């Protein structure tokens, strides 16, 4: 009785280097570099290590994404005289040609982040977020609280869901009636510019998707004392996941499975669950019955990973 | 002799009578033993600790028993016994049985546990955590008669493990994963029970040395092609259920391979397998079912068919006999629309026939021959009946009517010379 | 043959799904007859199907819910605190939740449903708590859809509940007024587990050999020979392997085995591979042509992994 060399112990030592390498091409979809010397040699610029800094501090697309910081209005200009800051915190939209040219599409752009400054914090306090859609009035979309720290950092904000429309802000707080500011932008390239289990229940595919399959208490699992529910769809997902790089698809709804594929890290491809719904269990045991709330149980979305 | 089982009341009841030889102690939650009341007569051999959980051992207190014969622990979690005392127990090396069913048995553990005494027989590691095997491990144990490995996760085997080690009969590792097993070093083996495991391939090696293991079992393993076996013909049974294969040893008697994907035979397959007893091959996707060798059957006793959707079997136009003997001729889930002429009659030796979910549609020429009837089956046979009266001089007993759907008109014309002749009768 | 390995998945899927429940229960295989009656279903179990079934609008422990509901108004909620135009208020009694929860860090998690009429164009919520006699304490806000089927809303109440059962207050509630610029009572559901059930009544600091992730630190300058890449010079690619082994279901077993399973096993998939859940990304940057770039790469740090 032995076994095989199986993963081996020099294997598992070996290629991650070109597994990372082949992950590294596939994403940034340049299968050799673009080129070597004619470069500058020099340090790099200063702006690119501001960028770097403030996006590398703590607080999905397949492809690479580029990172864009617009810097904040020197709160000079003609407007600027009526926002007197009394009792409001005042705050300033940005210039919409710098944005289109940053973003050239809504459809490119995915999300974006927007800090402050926050240094004393003396008192506990909330940060309210508004959206300047009229100059009358504002509405209102989400609220940040903020626990007392001298050292400052920076904190992002929801504005993924509208600065999409913005092609043509302010800070208060709450009244009972009883570095400058910047904001990032993390479009997408122009050059690299082209899940509910029915979807593929109708279309069969060979690739890592959703399959039928149906769980009764009668049979199939051979006993009775659960009562409710009798039925329902315990389904499963299984496939032969290929590699990323090596098929070369370039298909939108097949590049859109592949959000956990990671050869590498994983040492083996596999389809992971990563979205699921729970279930209530009800059985009967002592004086009075009680019901169990057990969550994630049925799986709804499986990808590769 | 006599015994107290299922009373608890202290540690030890200190009232056990002296020369005693049977002590069985369950649902007892023990707390700590020591080794100054243990002792209370040197005669004691048999003993069974189960739902028995305890912890604080002495560190050898059988030093002082006169002799230890069998050993077995249940339910005892044995977690931390590295710093405890050094294996588990130093008694008299004469031991015959020993059991560590449920106490996780780790890698430091399995190295402490084992020591140099070769006398340890019938040791049993159900239900606890091991991991890996080594050479190292198996030390002093040139013995190990009995063998049970049941709930273990062997995932890495090094190369030639069983070294030294010949008194192997039984071997049973059931519900483990290894990937692959390709050598067999062992040299004296009788039954492999390989069940309930994720196998990916078979490879076994092979020689002029004739193996004797007279039972190898496959089942619920995952492979892809035949498991050819070495030259060896000393065998008598093999399972290789809830299997894939895709197809793209004279002693063997005992076959089960149903729920497989058999598309094409092969004529050596059968040809090679002299003095056959059983067969099971139902519930497979099989459609050709082509007869060209001498004996591609050869002898049976039981065959079952469930499950087939074969379009036709015909044995040959001109064969030289077709079988020279059959007991059970099961089969089910058929789409059969033509009736052999050759298969039935042959010989007189069928017992069991029963064509259920078959479409029988036999000639209406005037069942003659083989007039000794024990069972037989008219489900879904299609075309009603037969209108002159069939099964002329052979004596039925058990005819079962279900779902027939055919020529009856409440007549009962078939049921008139069987009717005196019955055992039991059952119809839809 | 197309219909044989799909039979063994289904048959590897409900093992699977039949194990999970059996370490689930944490005991033994319970009698279904018992000696509980076959009558209709009460009005009670029923009901809490019905709170647990609609849409809202130590995780791996079992999870009990149980239900409690505000008294009609009378005198007593009309003394302290009365309504002038518009309010909304929703109060339940201490001792019913100590009754309901024993012991205050044995709660997990609460939820808070809450029935609108459904009928009106522009509405806004907001939540407040009495965290004293005469001062509010400010909670989350929402929005609404203006919808035509009516719905139970489910807000976050965990933290002010587990506050509530550690203090011996006698009655306290919430309070709902409005939006100020300048037999159908709501439910409560609370998700504990009992007191029989609980088991008393980190690996990459240590060596195992589970679904674990370590150490592992690779450049740009040797063992991958990139020099168009000026920053980061290297980054922590951490790996995680793990054998998963797979637990068959049996009527029988024991106490120590459902953990064991519980860390061999928490989601009970037919093949389970040691793979990441969490990960971060980070950015790289290089010069190309005349202009320089930055992308943030996702799917790259990893911090624990489990196979489900
Ligand atoms: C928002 O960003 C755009 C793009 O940078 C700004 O447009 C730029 O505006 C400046 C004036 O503020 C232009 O400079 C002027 O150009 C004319 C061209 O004839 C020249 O005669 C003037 O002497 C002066 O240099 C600049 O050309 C223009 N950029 C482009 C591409 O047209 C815009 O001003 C920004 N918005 C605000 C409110 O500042
Ligand atoms: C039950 O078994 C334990 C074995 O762990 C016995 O403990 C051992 O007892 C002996 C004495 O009978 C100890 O030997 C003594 O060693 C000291 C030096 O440490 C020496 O000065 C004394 O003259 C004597 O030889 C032995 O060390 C000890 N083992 C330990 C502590 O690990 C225990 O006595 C047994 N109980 C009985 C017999 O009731
Ligand atoms: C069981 O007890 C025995 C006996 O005390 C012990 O095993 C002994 O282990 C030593 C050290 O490994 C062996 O000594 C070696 O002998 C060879 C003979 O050629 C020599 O070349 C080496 O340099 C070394 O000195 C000794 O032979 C061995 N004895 C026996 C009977 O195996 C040990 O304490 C316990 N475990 C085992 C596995 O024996
Ligand atoms: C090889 O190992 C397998 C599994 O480890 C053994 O299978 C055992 O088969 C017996 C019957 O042949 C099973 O007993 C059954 O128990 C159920 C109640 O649970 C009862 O309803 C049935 O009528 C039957 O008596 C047994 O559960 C099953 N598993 C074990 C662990 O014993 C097999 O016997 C071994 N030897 C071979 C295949 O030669
Ligand atoms: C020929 O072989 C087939 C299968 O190999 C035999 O079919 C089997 O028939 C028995 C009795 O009708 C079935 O048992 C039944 O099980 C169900 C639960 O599934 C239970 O509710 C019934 O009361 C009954 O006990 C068995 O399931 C069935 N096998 C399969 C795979 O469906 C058939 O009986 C054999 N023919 C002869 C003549 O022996
Ligand atoms: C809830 O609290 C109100 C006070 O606002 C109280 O009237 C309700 O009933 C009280 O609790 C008793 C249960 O222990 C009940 O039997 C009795 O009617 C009443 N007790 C007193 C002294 O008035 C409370 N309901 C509960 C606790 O279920
Ligand atoms: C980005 O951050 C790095 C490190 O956080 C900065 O590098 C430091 O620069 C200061 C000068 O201000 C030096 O005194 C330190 O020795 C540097 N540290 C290291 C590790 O190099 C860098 O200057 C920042 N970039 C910008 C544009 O501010
Ligand atoms: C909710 O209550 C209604 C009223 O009796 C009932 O018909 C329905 O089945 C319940 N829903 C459940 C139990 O999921």
């Amino acid at each position: 009785l032995s076994t095989c060399k199986t993963i081996d112990m020099e294997l598992v030592k070996r290629k991650r280097i070109e597994a990372i390498r082949g992950q590294i091409l596939s994403k940034l979809r340049l299968a050799s570099p673009p080129s070597q010397g004619e470069v500058p040699p020099g340090p790099l610029p200063e702006a690119v290590l501001a960028l770097y800094n403030s996006t590398r501090d703590r607080v999905a697309d397949y492809y690479a994404k580029e990172v864009t910081r617009v810097l904040m209005v020197e709160t000079h200009n003609e407007i600027y005289d009526k926002f007197k800051q009394s009792t409001h915190s005042i705050y300033m939209f940005f210039n919409t040609s710098e944005l289109r040219e940053a973003v050239p599409e809504p459809v490119l752009l995915s999300r974006a982040e927007l800090r402050l400054l926050r240094l004393k914090l003396k008192v506990e306090q909330h940060v309210e977020l508004y959206q300047k859609y009229s100059n009358n009035s504002w509405r209102y979309l989400s609220n940040r609280l903020l626990a007392p720290s001298d050292s400052p950092e920076w904190l992002s904000f929801d504005v993924t869901g509208v600065v999409r429309q913005w092609l043509s802000f302010r800070l208060s707080a709450h009244c009972s009636c009883d570095n400058r500011p910047f904001l990032l932008l993390m479009a997408t390239p122009l050059e690299r510019a082209q899940l509910d289990t029915n979807y593929c229940f109708s279309s069969t595919e060979k690739n890592c998707c959703v399959r039928q399959l149906y769980i009764d208490f009668r049979k199939d699992l051979g006993w009775k004392w659960i009562h409710e529910p009798k039925g329902y769809h315990a389904n499963f997902c299984l496939g032969p996941c290929p590699y990323i790089w090596s098929l070369d698809t370039q298909y939108s709804k097949v590049l859109a499975l592949y959000n956990q594929h990671n050869p590498g890290a994983s040492a083996a491809p596999c389809c992971v669950p990563q979205a699921l719904e729970p279930l209530p269990i009800v059985y009967y045991v002592g004086r009075k019955p009680k019901v169990e709330q057990l969550s994630n149980m049925i799986v709804r979305s499986c990808k590769c990973s | 002799a006599a015994d107290c089982r299922g009373q608890s009341l202290a540690s030890v009841p200190s009232s056990l009578p002296p020369h005693a030889r049977m002590l069985t102690l369950d649902a007892n939650p023990l707390k700590t033993l020591w080794n100054h009341s243990l002792q209370p007569y040197p005669l004691l051999e048999s003993l069974s600790l189960h739902s028995c959980h305890l912890e604080r051992i002495s560190r050898g207190a059988f030093q002082e028993q006169g002799h230890l014969r069998s050993l077995v622990l249940g339910d005892n979690c044995l977690s931390e016994n590295y710093e405890e005392t050094a294996a588990a127990l130093h008694a008299l090396p004469g031991l015959r049985r020993l059991d560590l069913s449920g106490n996780a048995l780790t890698e430091d553990m399995a190295a402490l546990m084992l020591q140099n005494l070769s006398s340890l027989r019938s040791v049993s590691l159900a239900g606890n955590t091991i991991m890996r095997l080594d050479d190292s491990v198996f030390e002093g144990l040139e013995r190990l008669r009995e063998l049970d490995l049941q709930r273990n996760y062997i995932f890495e085997i090094e190369g030639g493990a069983f070294d030294g080690l010949a008194e192997l009969r039984h071997l049973n590792l059931a519900f483990n994963n290894l990937p692959c097993i390709v050598d067999f070093g062992l040299t004296r083996l009788r039954v492999l029970n390989v069940s309930y495991n994720v196998l990916e391939w078979f490879l076994a090696t092979g020689g002029e040395a004739a193996f004797e293991l007279e039972t190898l079992d496959l089942s619920h393993n995952q492979l892809l092609f035949f498991p050819l076996l070495p030259q060896y013909s000393k065998l008598r049974t093999l399972l290789l259920r809830d299997n894939n294969m895709g197809f793209y040893l004279a002693d063997l008697r005992f076959l089960d391979m149903s729920q497989n994907q058999f598309q094409y035979l092969p004529d050596g397959f059968l040809r090679k397998m002299p003095s056959l007893s059983h067969l099971n091959l139902h519930q497979n996707c099989l459609m050709t079912l082509h007869i060209r060798e001498h004996e591609p059957p050869g002898a049976l006793t039981e065959l079952d068919l469930s499950h087939n959707q074969l379009s036709e079997l015909h044995l040959a136009p001109g064969l030289a006999s077709c079988l020279g003997s059959l007991r059970l001729f099961n089969l089910s889930s058929n789409q059969l629309l033509g009736v052999p002429p050759g298969l039935f009659a042959n010989a007189r030796n069928i017992t069991t026939l029963d064509m259920s979910h078959n479409q029988i549609s036999l000639c209406p020429l005037p069942f003659r021959n083989m007039a000794s009837l024990r069972s037989l089956s008219l489900e879904g046979c299609g075309l009603g009946a037969l209108p002159d009266c069939p099964f002329q001089g052979t004596s039925l007993t058990y005819l079962d009517l279900s779902s027939n759907w055919g020529v009856l008109n409440g007549s009962l014309a078939p049921l008139q010379d069987v009717a005196p002749m019955l055992q039991v009768l059952s119809l839809r």
